[PDB]
């Protein structure tokens, strides 16, 4: 099918994204993160991974 | 005429102005001074302007309508959703294309026959959207085949009210009957809210007919609908589906004099001088 | 969900004066996961009893309308200023002090005059020159807009959807917007 | 509980968008993230503060 | 939404209607 099922317009594959706040422990580590979707964009958690 | 594929092919391809060729007669009313208008504008011209009208005129120039012909098709295309409005430049050059390869005087009488077969075309789909009809009664009859024409009890409420339902597909151009998977549907217009559920309504109807907290609401939601298409003879006055089809009747002419008494009351108390905020909520207390 | 589904509720655009779009009413949701049948039947018939009163507020209050959420509103359809017209009493007889004047009395401060038994009354349009239209306020994104309670959602072929929840989406593209 | 940074001036939160209906007012203090402990979890490692 | 599915000849290559859910679980 040509139209309404890929667009034509300036839209990423993956995305990177940088932790906002790291914090230790002595035997862990914390790692808080933006999951920003954009506008019109589905995101199925099985392609998400650290 | 502004949905007219070979009008709009005119006001995109033919000139503004008056040639010799397309308006030949228009042309030679102004060469040779009987027009009603200003006869006399024609004899102010330059040599330059009017001997070369002059030219065109005794004897004409000849013109290709096969990009005219292309274009009252394309712009009928484009119209009934055919093609996108993206790829009106796309098959423009495509079939220009095609009827450079196969060029003949077939081709070009073809495309004769084409472009009032469009004109046709594009007439009788927007006589079929006003009338609104032919995609709902072959999708309503067809659900009427799956649901029984012989209730055990009160048949004379369910013809009547099967009749009623070929009333509202039928009055409301709007309104459509479909399929989406096992059960049909009914929405009241395009693009809108008030969608019945058809085969849940009468696989709970069915039972009720004749009985004289056990309603599921979309049933009560298709009463609601099909009360204004109901008559009082229609069905029973003691039928549990009789008695409320009465009581939907009133409540939409309560409904619609709500209506017109909250245009009145809420015109008087802002020239009356009240709260904008409460003016709107006591008003609505008072009506529901 | 289908029977008794959740309303869904405008949000507006002071800017604009349209509505953005329609989510459902999560933020008004009771909770009977804690409940039995003597308690969640009785809370689905205020859920029920709740979608009745917005049918029945939407049927006295909204303007009867094709498309929901318009991108401009009609000048007949939107309220607008009509005052009263401006009585302009005007203060001073203008030919009749150009005569004082030119006979060498000057005039100063400020019938009115003693000298002047004339009196001229002007009165003048507040309204506008024209109608407005485009945009509806607040009071009538009250008015109609009334939230949409959606029964048997999106059953339909496609197009046939309510786009106009989406607050990206233009009736006059049929397309949703994005970044540029 | 909304994150400020050290050495922070401006704050901005932003509800997305909501039914406000039956809503009663603000109410608001600063806090610290050293003395607050996390919001639901049954334990803090990051919690050096008694 | 046949303009979604690819087309194996002029036919909507359609998926069946009952398969949208899961069900499966440890031994269930």
């Amino acid at each position: 099918p040509t139209h309404d099922v890929t667009t034509d317009r300036s839209q990423r594959l993956t995305l990177r994204f940088i932790p906002v706040d790291r914090e230790d422990t002595a035997y862990s580590y914390k790692a808080r993160f933006t999951l920003a979707v954009g506008d019109n964009r589905v995101l199925d958690m099985a392609s998400t991974y650290f | 005429d502004a949905t007219d594929p070979a009008v709009r092919a005119a006001l995109q391809s033919q000139p503004s102005g008056l040639n010799s060729t397309d308006d030949w007669r228009q042309v030679m009313d102004r060469i040779m001074s009987l027009t009603a208008r200003n006869p006399d504008a024609f004899r102010q011209q330059p040599q330059a302007n009017r001997l070369s009208a002059i030219l065109e005129a005794v004897v004409p120039a000849r013109a290709n309508p096969t990009h005219e012909k292309v274009l009252a098709i394309v712009n009928a295309l484009a119209e009934n959703r055919a093609i996108r409005p993206d790829e009106a430049g796309l098959v423009y050059d495509a079939l220009l294309q095609r009827v450079a390869r196969y060029n003949s005087g077939n081709v070009q009488t073809n495309l004769d026959r084409l472009v009032g077969d469009v004109r046709e075309a594009v007439a009788q789909r927007e006589r079929a959207q006003q009338q609104g009809n032919l995609g709902s009664m072959v999708a309503l009859n067809a659900f009427l085949s799956t649901q029984p024409a012989n209730v055990p009890r009160g048949q004379e409420d369910y013809t009547n009210f099967v009749s009623a339902l070929r009333l509202m597909v039928t009055e409301t151009p709007q309104s459509e009957v479909y399929q989406s998977g096992p059960d049909y549907f009914f929405q009241t217009s395009r693009q809108g809210l008030q969608t019945v559920n058809l085969s849940q309504a009468f696989k709970n109807l069915q039972g009720l007919w004749g009985v004289r907290s056990l309603l599921t609401p979309n049933s009560r939601l298709l009463l609601l609908l099909i009360a204004p298409f109901t008559d009082s003879g229609s069905v029973s006055r003691d039928t549990y589906l009789g008695h409320l089809l009465t009581l939907y009747r009133e409540a939409i002419g309560q409904a619609h004099v709500d209506e017109h008494t909250f245009q009145e009351i809420t015109s008087v108390s802002r020239a009356l001088g009240q709260e904008d905020t409460g003016s709107l909520e006591a008003t609505l207390n008072y009506l529901l | 969900s289908k029977e008794i589904p959740t309303p869904y509720m405008w949000s507006y655009q002071p800017q604009m004066g349209l509505a953005a779009g329609a989510a459902q009413d999560y933020s008004t949701r009771i909770n009977y996961m804690s409940a039995g049948p003597h308690m969640i039947s009785r809370v689905n018939g205020i859920r029920a009893h709740r979608n009745r009163i917005l049918l029945e507020q939407a049927a006295i209050t909204t303007t009867p309308r094709n498309n929901l959420n318009p991108r401009s509103w009609p000048a007949a359809l939107v309220y607008q200023e009509s005052p009263a017209p401006t009585t302009v009493v005007l203060p001073r007889d203008a030919q009749a002090e150009v005569q004082m004047t030119n006979s060498g009395a000057q005039l100063a401060g400020g019938g009115r005059p003693s000298f002047t038994p004339r009196q001229a009354i002007l009165t003048l349009q507040t309204s506008s020159s024209e109608p407005r239209s485009g945009g509806i306020g607040t009071l009538q994104f009250i008015e109609e807009f009334v939230p949409s309670v959606y029964f048997n959602p999106f059953s339909g072929p496609p197009g046939h959807y309510p786009d106009q929840f989406i607050p990206n989406f233009d009736a006059v593209k049929d397309s949703a917007d994005g970044y540029d | 509980l909304y994150p400020i940074p050290a050495n922070a001036t401006n704050v901005p939160i932003s509800i997305p968008s909501r039914n406000w209906a039956a809503f009663r007012g603000w109410a608001f203090t600063r806090l610290k993230t050293k003395e607050t402990p996390s919001l639901g979890s049954g334990y803090d490692p990051y919690y050096t503060y008694s | 939404f046949a303009s979604l599915a690819p087309r194996h000849g002029s036919r909507p290559f359609m998926g069946n209607w009952q398969d949208i859910g899961t069900s499966n679980m440890s031994g269930g």
